[PDB]
RNA sequence: UGGAAUGCGAGUGCCUAGUGGGCCACUUUUGGUAAGCAGAACUGGCGCUGCGGGAUGAACCGAACGCCGGGUUAAGGCGCC
RNA sequence: CGGAGCCUCGGUUGGCCUCGGAUAGCCGGUCCCCCGCCGGGGUCCGGUGCGGAGAGCCCUUCGUCCCGGGAAACGGGGCGGCCGGAAAGGGGGCCGCCCUCUCGCCCGUCACGCACCGCACGUUCGUGGGGAACCUGGCGCUAAACCAUUCGUAGACGACC
């Protein structure tokens, strides 16, 4: 039978698996799309959380 | 097989599939063939069919045994009292339906014929419907060539 | 297979060679000659079931084959082993080879390129199927 | 764009069927799929024949539709379609196909030798032409 | 009846068996299109039984014989009058065909009635077959071939020898 | 020297859809793609030639690792040029999709 | 040894049935330009067929299958696998004898490609019927390398054209060479004509 | 002139187990809106029965079975599986 | 990088080194004319049941000897260099060389080879893949990983930093 009163599901299924990251250093999955008209520049950097 | 068809097929001596016998036609026998119509292919054989049926596949019922007709003495010892002393007399008594067709024909064991080479059309429906059952008249000879 | 036909041997050490048919022996085996000088096949018996008879025929009607080249002439001779015993080409066989070769060979050379044809060895290759071609 | 048309008198090469390899003339068109054709000078009885087993040739005879065989034979001879066909490249290609098909093993050997020397002569000439082409550019 | 193969035209003549009342019964004749004569005789009895108090038991076939086409090398138009049973009623039809033989035109009808109306041969009764002049034909499909200067090409010829070779280096051409 | 056999593939065994008759093999012969071209090959010897770990004798030769199962073409099969072949022992099922020599003897030409 | 087929202008299911029967007879096969393959029926109804296929997934764990490959080559690969006994050792060996490619990568780009006229769209379809492109189909269900495959295909065809003009020139010299040596090869030419090799 | 055809060797007597839940299909058929429902007639089946086909299946279609070789079939089929 | 064998695993028994494509249309030449960084378009000429054909092409092998005729001579075989290839990168061609032979191909002459006496697994890819070793010379290389210890950005234990 249907559930009596509706409710949104808990958590997001978009962040599965809820596992330990395989890398300690954050990985840039997607770099910004290159625009040839722009002057040469870098797109990322590493900092430490003070 | 239904009880009435099963009895009539036994009187014709067609107790097995692709078994063959000669039947002399008349009101008595033609109505029997109508009963077993869905179970038989029949027609009118020609002199060649009688020849080849009796030469290649001719077996005598001699002392209740199936003896191949490999000698004329086999025919003479059983049907000699009717003047039937050779395979040619036997073919003439069968083909012309002589006065002793009954004796000469019961002497012949039912012909064990092979499957029809080249296949059938449809054994479950009548010949006139495009099948194989019932009376096909002279067309039986075509069937005999492929089964003999 | 008529006398003078060029056959293709299909079995034995001589498989693939093209020989000249002489006659059928009384035992039914075929008598053929290379000739020896063209492909190194001597006067030798062979079964007709193991030859492909081509449509190439030479006229050897005027060739005299010695009457003594019979079945018993070619029958293998037993050799005893007690080391090994080897086959020795008898001097008679060499004389016999020349008698027949010295007639057939000039008849081969009357047909252009026939001698080269009998030097070559038959083989199947890519895209060549026996059922398709004419010998 | 089209050049060859099914019409009364069009001469067609029969490619497959009982009369494959023969020339017939379209005497009449029965329906979308069949034509009445005739082969008086090529040994084909007047009969119905599907368009599928036909290849149109460039020859057109002039006779009325359904004119009886006497006149299909008459127009065929006036145009000498038999020698005209054997003069086409189409007929020669068919002939070349079967000359090759009947090659005996000995014949095959002689072609293999002749091809061997011809190919070398042409190749050696091709090399010389290329070198001369080098001088012109240089 | 099965319309197997190409049909043939048969001339079937039959009558009632003679009796003391009528020692010479009249002879009835029908045009029967059938695969073989054995089927031809059977259909005859199926039709006369519909028109007369007659059946195989009380009558006999006097003559069964094929009617050969009289002008097999001529192109004709055939009008066919037929009745047939659809799923929900019976209908009379008139159809036209072009052929060389009358039996060939009837065979085209059985394939055609099966194709366009899902009609099995056991539900079709050919009543009449008449050769028709070009000026009397009604169906535009037949009439478009009444052109003494008929000409048309064969566009987009489809390769029918598709497995010889099965694998090839060059793509087929459809223009000839 | 050169090849003297026709190239054939061991397509499979004689079978229905749920019964397999391993005493008969179906051979696909190179270039034979109709039933009308199979006539040349009927009765021809067929050799399934393979190699094994242990050495074995050789007629007119010294022992090696080559082995053969002999057979012969017995009849055509279907309309597209397959032939039925019988062997002195049923072919192992590991041989499906591999080469089967078809010799040019016994010669009828 | 290997049978290299070109996927342009072939109907998906017809090529697979022929390709499946070839690998089951032990023949290695390579099919290139799997994005050039065609499917009969308009594009939208072919798109719908795949989107329905995309809805099939294990309700409790979609990671367990079915796997919905978006590359045209893998779509064709999965179609050939559908026509094989791929759960027996025999059919898996057959499936390893097949290689499928989007575009024509090396070394097959410098090799001759066969076609299957029994699967060719020009031969098998009526000219009016609608058909789809496996590439556009693939691109619109998540395939990601349509532009790069086409951009690389543009480079390949450019080189092939250069090679072809090199080949046409070598033919012109061959015809010209034959004229120059026409005298020396007359006797050899006759043998070829006499037996049909030259017309 | 053993008085229609066809086929077939018949008759007869003791002792006797298991069974006595059945169920299904063509046709006919009662009750019920109907039911893979309840109840009948005829025949044939399953039960007791494998085998080819219907992908799969008690009953459908074909055909019934000693252990084999060759040939040919039935019902069904012949893109690939 | 450059010798014998020993095992083991197999299958195979010439190669095709490439336009793009249209299919109610094509292909090849012609560039005399028009455009472009030798390529494209036009004109015209040829083919089109594709013959500049995958119904195809290339290679074709018994070996040697002797002397001829055609073919080559711009030739075969063989040690050093410059472009050239990236989608999953080339033991192709080009130029030198000092060497190396006038035989390689075709048609003839001349004879010979275990001619093993009818008989199968023959004939390649074949210096095949993998594993041990035995040698035998040339040039080179002398690392990490895991444990243990420590950290707490980590943690049930492993793992991780
Ligand atoms: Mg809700
Ligand atoms: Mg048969
Ligand atoms: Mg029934
Ligand atoms: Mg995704
Ligand atoms: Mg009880
Ligand atoms: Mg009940
Ligand atoms: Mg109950
Ligand atoms: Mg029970
Ligand atoms: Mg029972
Ligand atoms: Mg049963
Ligand atoms: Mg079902
Ligand atoms: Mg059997
Ligand atoms: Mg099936
Ligand atoms: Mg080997």
């Amino acid at each position: 039978s249907h559930r009596k009163f509706s409710a949104p599901r808990h958590g997001s299924l978009g962040f599965l698996p809820r596992k330990r990251s395989s890398r300690h250093r954050g990985k840039v999955k997607s770099f910004p799309k290159d625009d040839p008209s722009k002057p040469v520049h870098l797109t990322a950097f590493l900092g430490y959380k003070a | 097989v239904s009880p009435k068809v099963r009895k009539v097929l036994q009187l014709l001596r067609l107790r097995q599939i692709f078994n063959g016998t000669f039947v002399k036609l008349n009101k008595a026998s033609i109505n029997m063939l109508r009963i077993v119509e869905p179970y038989i292919a029949w027609g009118y054989p020609n002199l060649k069919s009688v020849n080849e049926l009796i030469y290649k596949r001719g077996y005598g019922k001699i002392n209740k045994k199936r003896i191949a007709l490999t000698d004329n003495t086999l025919i003479a010892r059983s049907l000699g009292k009717y003047n039937i002393i050779c395979m040619e007399d036997l073919i003439h008594e069968i083909y012309t339906v002589g006065k002793h067709f009954k004796e000469a024909n019961n002497f012949l064991w039912p012909f064990k014929l092979s499957s029809p080479r080249g296949g059938m059309k449809k054994k479950t429906t009548h010949f006139v419907e495009g099948g194989d059952a019932g009376n096909r008249e002279d067309q039986i000879n075509r069937l005999i060539r492929r089964m003999n | 297979i008529t006398p003078g036909t060029i056959l293709i041997i299909l079995t034995g050490r001589h498989r693939g060679k093209r020989v000249v048919f002489l006659k059928q022996l009384s035992s039914g085996l075929l008598l053929v000659t290379g000739p020896l000088s063209l492909n190194r096949v001597p006067l030798r018996r062979t079964h007709q079931k193991f030859v492909i008879a081509t449509s190439t025929k030479i006229d050897i009607s005027g060739v005299k084959i010695p009457k003594h080249l019979t079945d018993a002439y070619f029958k293998k001779k037993k050799l005893r082993k007690p080391e090994k015993e080897k086959y020795e080409i008898t001097e008679q066989r060499k004389v016999d080879q020349k008698a027949v070769d010295s007639q057939i060979l000039p008849k081969i050379k009357a047909v252009p390129q026939l001698q080269g044809y009998l030097r070559s060895v038959f083989a199947l290759t890519n895209g060549v199927y026996p059922h398709k071609l004419v010998f | 764009v089209f050049r060859r048309f099914v019409e009364v008198g069009r001469v067609a090469y029969v490619s497959f069927g009982p009369h494959a390899g023969k020339l017939v003339a379209i005497v009449d068109v029965i329906d979308q799929n069949r034509a009445l054709v005739d082969g008086p000078c090529t040994r084909v009885r007047r009969q119905a024949m599907p368009f599928k087993c036909m290849q149109l040739t460039d020859f057109i005879l002039k006779f009325p539709h359904s004119a009886r065989q006497k006149y299909v034979r008459k127009a065929w001879e006036k145009a000498d379609i038999n020698t005209k066909w054997a003069a086409t490249r189409w007929a020669k290609k068919i002939e070349a196909r079967e000359r090759k098909a009947k090659m005996t093993d000995f014949d095959r050997y002689k072609v293999m030798k002749a091809k061997k020397m011809r190919n070398r002569i042409i190749k050696n000439e091709v090399k010389k032409l290329q070198r001369a082409a080098l001088l012109k550019a240089s | 009846m099965k319309a197997s193969g190409t049909l043939r035209e048969y001339k079937v003549v039959g009558r009632c068996l003679p009796t003391p009342k009528c020692r010479t019964p009249p002879l009835y004749r029908m045009r029967i299109f059938a695969p073989n004569h054995v089927v031809a005789k059977s259909r005859f009895w199926y039709f006369v039984s519909q028109l007369k108090k007659m059946k195989k038991s009380s009558g006999e076939i006097v003559y069964c014989g094929q009617v050969f086409e009289k002008s097999p090398l001529r192109v004709k138009n055939f009008g066919i009058w037929l009745r047939y049973d659809s799923r929900s009623g019976t209908h009379n039809m008139y159809r036209e065909y072009r052929d060389l033989t009358t039996a060939g035109a009837v065979t085209q009808c059985y394939r055609d009635m099966g194709a366009r109306h899902r009609a099995r041969a056991h539900s079709i009764q050919i009543m009449k077959v008449e050769e028709i002049a070009a000026s009397k034909c009604r169906r535009p499909a037949v009439k478009q071939f009444h052109d003494s200067k008929i000409k048309f090409p064969l566009p987009h010829r489809v390769l029918r020898r598709q497995h010889k070779p099965r694998f090839t280096t060059k793509r087929p051409n459809t223009f000839f | 020297s050169g090849r003297l056999w026709c190239k054939a593939i061991f397509a499979g065994y004689k079978r229905g859809l749920r019964n397999q008759r391993e005493h008969t093999a179906l051979l696909k012969i190179e270039g034979v793609y109709a039933r009308d071209e199979t006539e040349f090959y009927l009765g021809k010897r067929c050799a399934y030639v393979y190699k094994a770990k242990n050495n074995t004798v050789t007629p007119g030769g010294k022992p090696n690792k080559t082995r053969v199962i002999w057979g012969k073409v017995t009849r055509a099969h279907g309309n597209s040029g397959m032939v039925r072949a019988k062997f002195r022992s049923n072919l192992p099922a590991k041989a499906i999709g591999h080469r089967i020599r078809v010799m040019l003897y016994p010669s009828r030409i | 040894q290997v049978l290299v087929l070109d996927g342009r202008g072939h109907l998906l299911g017809r090529l697979a049935a022929i390709v499946a029967k070839q690998v089951l007879l032990g023949r290695k096969v390579v099919v290139v330009r799997c994005e050039g393959i065609n499917i009969s029926g308009n594009f939208y109804r072919n798109k719908l067929k795949y989107l329905a296929f995309l809805r099939k997934r294990m309700n409790t764990n979609p990671s367990r299958g079915p796997y919905h490959f978006r590359a045209p080559s893998r779509i064709f690969w999965r179609t050939v696998r559908g026509m094989l006994p791929h759960k027996t050792k025999r059919g898996q060996a057959a499936l390893d004898r097949l290689k499928v490619f989007d575009g024509i990568p090396p070394p097959y780009d410098k090799k001759k490609r066969m076609v299957v006229p029994a699967a060719l769209k020009v031969v098998r379809l009526k000219p009016t019927r609608k058909f789809a492109y496996l590439g556009r189909l693939a691109h619109e269900v998540g395939w990601k390398y349509q532009a790069v495959t086409a951009t690389l295909e543009e480079k390949r065809k450019e080189k092939a054209k250069i090679h072809y003009r090199k080949k046409k020139q070598l033919m012109r010299l061959r015809k010209q060479a034959e004229k120059n040596v026409e005298k020396k090869i007359s006797k050899f030419t006759d043998v070829l004509k006499t037996h049909g090799l030259l017309v």
